[PDB]
């Protein structure tokens, strides 16, 4: 039973955003209402990571706090490349952001950074097995500055799923590797906007902005901690 | 600290 294909089965399928796409301000509160959902599936992917499941309680609360819209975005930016070849952003099906909605307010902004990371996957022509053994990676990229609570667990993982892009980039080695360890340290660069834009909607009230109990939860954690700044991530370069 | 997520992964 092999690892690539194992994860090719755990891998979330894309929900649905069930939206009525007939605000600039429900567009970004139904965003979240659904991010909060795949954050959910993305718990149980993260469960049923071989591995995952070895490193301690908090660290798993940890991974998953820090790497959370790391690994939301990523994969936001293989659907925005599978489905419209780097065109539009395809959050689910029925939400597809188009160049019409991007004159919406507000809005142009945190979308072309979104739009940026597809086109990293285009200029590099991911493929699947590939994609799928480095999302598993960012899991294992943004940790605290203050070490972690079972480090050589963590180190030994993070190991596995090196060698294993090693065989998912064989596939398709080692002039190519470089390129995709580039990107993987350019995600921190670029979701760290993100993650800015969110806390910006989170706690300036007054802009009633709409956020899952899932997701107002990690969030409220999260700030503090990310303000101050605690956090180192795992680089290549 | 989070709830959700926490009752999650236990
Ligand atoms: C990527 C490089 C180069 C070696 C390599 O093997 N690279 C692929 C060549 C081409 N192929 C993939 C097709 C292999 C063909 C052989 S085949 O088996 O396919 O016949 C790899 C291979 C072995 C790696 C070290 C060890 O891991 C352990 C340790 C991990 C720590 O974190 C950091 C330090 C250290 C020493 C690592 C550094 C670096 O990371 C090395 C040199
Ligand atoms: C600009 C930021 C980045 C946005 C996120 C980008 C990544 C993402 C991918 C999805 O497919 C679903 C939701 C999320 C997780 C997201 F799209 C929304 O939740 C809204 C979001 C946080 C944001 O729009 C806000 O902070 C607005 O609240």
């Amino acid at each position: 039973p092999t690892l690539i294909s194992l994860l090719e089965v755990i891998e979330p399928e894309v929900l649905y955003s069930g939206y009525d796409s007939t605000t600039s301000t429900r567009l970004m509160s139904t965003l979240n209402r659904l991010g909060g959902r795949q954050v959910v599936s993305a718990v149980k992917w993260a469960k049923a990571l071989p591995g995952f499941r070895n490193l301690h309680l908090d660290d798993q609360m940890t991974l998953l706090q820090y790497s959370w819209m790391s690994l939301m975005a990523f994969s936001l930016g293989w659907r925005s490349y599978k489905q419209s070849n780097g065109n539009m952003l395809c959050f689910a099906p029925d939400l597809v952001i188009n160049e019409e909605r991007m004159q919406l307010p507000y809005m142009y902004d945190q979308c072309q950074q979104m739009l940026k990371i597809s086109s990293e996957f285009v200029r590099l022509q991911v493929s699947y097995d590939e994609y799928l053994c480095m999302k598993v990676l960012l899991l294992l990229s943004t940790v605290p500055k203050d070490g972690l609570k079972s480090q050589a667990v963590f180190d030994e993982i993070r190991m596995t799923y090196i060698k294993e892009l090693g065989k998912a980039i064989v596939k398709r080695n080692w002039q190519r590797f470089y390129q995709l360890t580039k990107l993987l340290d350019s995600m921190h660069e670029m979701v760290g906007g993100l993650l800015q834009f969110c806390f910006y909607t989170f706690v300036n009230k007054s802009l009633s902005v709409e956020f899952p109990e899932m997701l107002a939860e990690i969030i409220s954690n999260q700030l503090p901690k990310f303000k101050a700044g605690s956090v180192k991530p795992l680089l290549f370069h | 600290r989070p709830a959700i997520l926490y009752a999650l992964l236990s």
